[PDB]
């Protein structure tokens, strides 16, 4: 009576629209309202503060309340997912629709972005909590969050291709400007989008059905289930904790770095390298080249150590990021960066991760008593990695707005371009060297002191 | 607030060079490009616009005729105007949005560009011997380069036409429909000392 | 330069709706701003984007995709009928229409011809000068002297604020050599099925 292969499958399968809809936003959305949604910059900058922040605000409001969810005839977490899930993709195809009002479009987007977000959490939160109910054997918990894990990223890479290539394939008119000085419409670029936006909700619904018929509960009736509602103790218990706090620090910055580049990536290869109509195709070599690279990267790890290999790869883009700002767009040098970003993209978002089962040990250790550490640790780090995501994306499209960016416009001013190239080149570099920074002071030593700690988990 | 405050009207002489600025205030003058329009009784042309911190995009019809400049210690936007003889008209200097290219806020100055300053002369057109009910009396005041300001004793049935050019002067027309008449005057309103007031006789 | 064009120049609204039309001379992605300019005063933004307010009353909006742009006015009021302007910000030699409202009266035009005085006989000169005070619509003057005379000078002002109607005066300025060609008419042709001829000898 274990969970089938099938079960974990489609518990996997439930796992992609969160990423597939996460990474369209992530990639396409300063474009769209920039460019087919025709906002100024600082209400586009609002409109993408305000809702990559509230969804770190709605992450453990919905948690807390999905930890209060009493037991019903379908479930605990199956019964948010189902009435969830409609209303989710309602708001998601409201957020790339261009509505026909005199005033107030900010307003719109605002709300459709945030309801969308709130959807997505009732979504998520319970789904990221059913790992513990599908089985109690921690070796099928194990396992179908590995699946979950490789369908993530198999649904990253879906999501990126189908938003990229139905969004580029109709492109639409430019507006030259006194820069400028000495068939397509705007209408099927919309149209793209909108296309794209059904073809995601109509795989969001298809998977939804998918996690809810092939998914059971089994009650748990809380067999050891705990209130642990001592979420400030254990923030501050992981907080006072050495290597726990520096692996969150670094682990942080390193990926609000990338969560920067992954926001103003589209625009820096729109007006900056001129590929108006192959931007796309760029965002897909990157995320190609980081499925190519994960294998590469747990290789690495192995045999060259975790220390070297986080510090390699966060360093890795570095040269590339200098070196796209410092050529004249070349077509074969951009796909060469591209391919090394994505190689570190894929070392940046997987070596903390096989870091952290080292300074879980190390916590138990230290604490004896723990109760949610590793999952204390990941509500943090997503909460801060989320609001101060959506902080530099406001403070990079209010800086575009203040540096004079043209709405579409098939050239930017000489000032924008070089917020652009210090947003791609400038801030990601400091924030990569302030995370590189923090992770030398790491005591931790690698397996230096791991399998000692690994040791003293033999012992107690 | 926004705003572009313009120098006052100029009347330059044929082919002389006028100069029109504008004391932006109330925004960062370096961040937006400054614009200019053009408006002669018609509809709204385009010079150039200026960045003034920096380069300056003319309309190929104004290559040679206008020179854009901008004091960023001043806060001043202005346009230099070489030779002349169809530019009389009123230059706005509208500024941009940094986004679109629409022109939010605009200012407004009147350039003529025409020779001489006469006197008026006022003539009391009258009736030709004819009269039912309501009757229309008539002033013309020809000969001016200025702008008059017409007025009639009281009376409120007036139409003052708008001025036209008759060579290099000025001929306006007044119009009043009095049913009764006993005594009318017509009084014009030129500035520039010519204060001659006329009553209009019979026949 | 993308020619920017405004079919009908003069539109007659009085308190229902008004539609002005402005039609693209090539397909600008619906980047067309909407000026309101009252005499005396420069002109104000209305509309950008073309479908898009900038603190203005809620009646005066604006519709259009792709080289037909459409502003329309639902509540006319008094500081409504002013001249409109569009622009269009796609390429970067922006260029304008031109249009403007009025509003509906009925018709009857008038006329009276006027001679010179002899003020104006005494310092060389002879200025004949028909007056058109009240009419609505547009009208045509024509001068003869037993001929026709293309020497004339016209002028038109606006719309009246409470009458509603406008004005003419034509003024035939010939010099006291030529002023001997018999008998001067002013003819006037406005939609009343027939000239106005006002005569002097
Ligand atoms: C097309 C390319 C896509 C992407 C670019 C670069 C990518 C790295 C891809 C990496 C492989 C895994 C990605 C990182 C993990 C996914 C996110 C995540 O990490 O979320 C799931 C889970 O890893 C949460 O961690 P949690 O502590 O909650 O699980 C504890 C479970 N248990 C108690 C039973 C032991
Ligand atoms: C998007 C990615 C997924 C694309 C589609 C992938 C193919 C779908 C199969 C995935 C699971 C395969 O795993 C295997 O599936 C079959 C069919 O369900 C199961 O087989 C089970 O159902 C079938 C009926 O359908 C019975 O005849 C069989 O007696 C029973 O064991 C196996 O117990 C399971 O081991
Ligand atoms: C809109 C976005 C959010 C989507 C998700 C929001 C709704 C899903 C949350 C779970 C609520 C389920 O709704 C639940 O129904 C059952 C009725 O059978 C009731 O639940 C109750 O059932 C019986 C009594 O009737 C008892 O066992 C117990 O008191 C309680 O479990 C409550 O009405 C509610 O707890
Ligand atoms: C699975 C996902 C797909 C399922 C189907 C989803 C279909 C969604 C298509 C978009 C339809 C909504 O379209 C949008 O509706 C609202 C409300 O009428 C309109 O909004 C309009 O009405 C409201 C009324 O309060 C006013 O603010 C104003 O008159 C205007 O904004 C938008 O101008 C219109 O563009
Ligand atoms: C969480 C922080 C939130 C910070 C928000 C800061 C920016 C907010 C934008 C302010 C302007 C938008 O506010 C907007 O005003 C106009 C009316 O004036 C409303 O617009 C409404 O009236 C206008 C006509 O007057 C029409 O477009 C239509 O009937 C309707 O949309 C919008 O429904 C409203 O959304
Ligand atoms: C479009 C081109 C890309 C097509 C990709 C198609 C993938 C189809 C399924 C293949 C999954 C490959 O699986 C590969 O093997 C290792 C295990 O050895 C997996 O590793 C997984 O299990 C180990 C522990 O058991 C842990 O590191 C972790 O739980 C998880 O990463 C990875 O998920 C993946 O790197
Ligand atoms: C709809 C949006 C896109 C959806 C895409 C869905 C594609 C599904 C790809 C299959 C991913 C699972 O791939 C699986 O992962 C786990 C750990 O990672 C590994 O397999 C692991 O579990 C299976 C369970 O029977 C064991 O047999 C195997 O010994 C073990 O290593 C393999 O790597 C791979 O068998
Ligand atoms: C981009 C979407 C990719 C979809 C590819 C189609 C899904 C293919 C399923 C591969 C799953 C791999 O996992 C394997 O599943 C079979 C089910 O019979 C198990 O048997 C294996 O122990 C397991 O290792
Ligand atoms: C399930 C995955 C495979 C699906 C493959 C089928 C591809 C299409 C997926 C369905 C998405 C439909 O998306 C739909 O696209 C059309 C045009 O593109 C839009 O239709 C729109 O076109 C006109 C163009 O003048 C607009 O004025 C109007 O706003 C709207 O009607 C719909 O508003 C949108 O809902
Ligand atoms: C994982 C599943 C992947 C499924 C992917 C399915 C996506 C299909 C790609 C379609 C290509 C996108 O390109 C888009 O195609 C449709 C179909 O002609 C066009 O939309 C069309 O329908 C609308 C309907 O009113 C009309 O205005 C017009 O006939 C045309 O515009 C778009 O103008 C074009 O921009
Ligand atoms: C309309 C478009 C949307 C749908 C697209 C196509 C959906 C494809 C997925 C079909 C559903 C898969 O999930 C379906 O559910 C049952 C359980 O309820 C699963 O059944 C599995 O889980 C439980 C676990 O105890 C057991 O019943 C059984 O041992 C096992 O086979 C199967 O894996 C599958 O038959
Ligand atoms: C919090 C994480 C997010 C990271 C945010 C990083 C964004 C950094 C903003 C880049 C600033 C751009 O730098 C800009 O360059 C130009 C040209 O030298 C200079 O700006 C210059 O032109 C502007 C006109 O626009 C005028 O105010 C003035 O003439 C002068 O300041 C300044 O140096 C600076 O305004
Ligand atoms: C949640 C974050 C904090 C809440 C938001 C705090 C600031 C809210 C700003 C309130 C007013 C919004 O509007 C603010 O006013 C100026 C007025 O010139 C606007 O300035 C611009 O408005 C529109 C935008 O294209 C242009 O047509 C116009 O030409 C231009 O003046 C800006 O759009 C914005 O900076």
């Amino acid at each position: 009576s274990r969970l089938s292969v099938c079960s974990k499958l489609c518990y996997a399968i439930g796992g992609a629209p969160y990423q597939i809809t996460g990474c369209a936003i992530g990639f396409f959305l300063q474009i769209y309202l920039l460019d087919v949604a025709l906002l100024d910059p600082f209400y586009a900058s609002i409109i993408l503060f305000v809702g990559r922040a509230w969804d770190a605000v709605t992450d453990p409001t919905v948690g807390f309340l999905v930890s209060r969810t009493p037991w019903t005839r379908f479930g605990r977490m199956m019964p948010w997912i189902v009435l969830s899930t409609p209303f989710a993709v309602l708001c998601y195809f409201l957020i790339w629709y261009v509505p026909s009002v005199d005033q107030g479009k900010v307003v719109w987007y605002l709300i459709f972005y945030c309801c969308f977000q709130t959807l997505q959490t009732c979504f998520h939160v319970p789904y990221s909590a059913l790992t513990m109910f599908i089985s109690t054997e921690q070796k099928e918990r194990d396992s179908a969050t590995a699946y979950r894990m490789t369908v993530e990223v198999l649904g990253t890479l879906i999501g990126t291709a189908i938003q990229g290539q139905i969004v580029g394939m109709a492109n639409a008119p430019c507006i030259s400007t006194e820069i400028d000085l000495q068939h397509v419409s705007l209408q099927d670029l919309r149209n793209a989008y909108m296309i794209a936006s059904g073809v995601i909700c109509a795989i969001y619904v298809v998977c939804a059905v998918v996690l809810f018929l092939g998914v059971k509960e089994q009650k748990d009736t809380c067999r050891v289930r705990t209130e642990p509602m001592s979420f400030f103790q254990g923030i501050c218990m992981v907080m006072g904790h050495g290597p726990y706090a520096k692996l969150v620090m670094g682990f942080l910055f390193t990926s609000l770095a990338f969560m920067l580049l992954e926001g103003n990536f589209a625009l820096f290869c729109i007006y900056n390298l001129g590929f108006r109509n192959d931007f796309q195709n760029v965002l897909l070599v990157i995320m190609l080249s980081a499925t190519l690279a994960i294998p590469f990267w747990q290789w690495f790890l192995t045999k060259f150590g975790k220390k070297t290999a986080v510090y390699i790869g966060t360093t890795s883009v570095v040269p590339f990021l200098i070196s796209v700002v410092l050529v004249p767009s070349s077509l074969a040098v951009t796909y060469i960066a591209s391919f090394a970003a994505g190689v570190s993209v894929a070392a940046a978002f997987l070596l903390p991760w096989s870091m952290l089962p080292d300074v879980v040990d190390d916590f138990k250790v230290q604490n004896p008593e723990s109760q949610g550490h590793e999952a204390i640790f990941y509500s943090f780090y997503v909460f801060f990695t989320k609001f101060a995501s959506g902080v530099s994306l406001g403070v990079s499209t209010l800086s575009l707005d203040f540096a004079g960016y043209v709405t579409r416009g098939c050239t930017q001013p000489g000032e924008v371009k070089l917020t652009l190239k210090i947003l791609v080149s400038a801030a990601p570099i400091v924030l990569i060297i302030i995370g590189l920074l923090i992770f030398i002071s790491y005591p931790i030593n690698e397996e230096k002191r791991q399998g000692n700690r690994k040791l003293l988990n033999e012992q107690r | 607030a926004s705003k572009l405050e313009l120098s006052g009207p100029a009347e330059p002489r044929g082919s002389k060079s006028a100069q029109i600025t504008c004391k932006a205030k109330g925004f960062p003058e370096a961040r937006f490009w400054v614009f200019w329009l053009f408006q002669r009784a018609a509809a709204l042309d385009w010079p150039a616009a200026n960045f003034s911190g920096g380069p300056v995009q003319f309309e190929s019809r104004f290559q040679g005729n206008a020179s854009l400049k901008g004091s960023q210690a001043q806060a001043n936007a202005e346009l230099n105007i070489g030779a002349l003889g169809s530019s009389t008209a009123t230059y706005r200097c509208g500024w941009k949005l940094a986004n679109g290219g629409f022109f939010p806020s605009w200012g407004g100055a009147n350039v003529n560009g025409a020779a001489g300053a006469k006197a008026p002369a006022v003539y009391p057109v009258e009736i030709s011997g004819a009269g039912t009910g309501s009757v229309t009396l008539g002033c013309l005041v020809k000969g001016y380069n200025a702008k008059p300001n017409l007025t009639w004793p009281g009376a409120s049935g007036a139409l003052t036409f708008p001025s036209e050019l008759n060579g290099a002067l000025w001929n306006l027309a007044s119009a009043v429909t009095g049913s009764g008449f006993p005594s009318a005057t017509c009084a014009v309103g030129f500035g520039a000392a010519t204060d001659v007031d006329k009553k209009v006789a019979a026949a | 330069a993308l020619d920017i064009n405004s079919p009908e120049a003069e539109k007659n609204a009085k308190g229902a709706r008004a539609r002005i039309t402005c039609n693209a001379g090539n397909q600008v992605g619906s980047a067309v701003a909407w000026f309101n300019q009252r005499p005396g005063d420069p002109a104000s933004l209305l509309t950008y984007w073309a479908a898009t307010e900038k603190g203005v009353a809620g009646k005066q909006s604006a519709q259009g995709a792709s080289t037909k742009f459409s502003m329309s006015s639902a509540g006319p009021e008094a500081p409504s009928l002013s001249s409109y302007w569009c622009l269009l910000f796609e390429k970067g030699a922006f260029s304008f229409g031109g249009s403007k409202l009025n509003p509906r009266e009925g018709a009857g035009p008038q006329a009276s011809i006027l001679p010179p005085s002899a003020d104006l006989n005494t310092s060389g000169g002879a200025a004949v000068v028909c007056f058109l005070p009240n009419w609505y619509g547009n009208i045509t003057v024509q001068w003869k002297t037993e001929a026709p005379q293309s020497q004339a000078n016209m002028s038109w002002p606006g719309q009246a604020g409470a009458n509603a109607a406008y004005a003419m005066a034509a003024v035939l300025a010939i010099t006291k050599g030529d002023y001997g060609p018999g008998s001067f008419t002013c003819n006037a042709s406005n939609r009343g099925t027939g000239p106005f001829a006002m005569s002097l000898n």
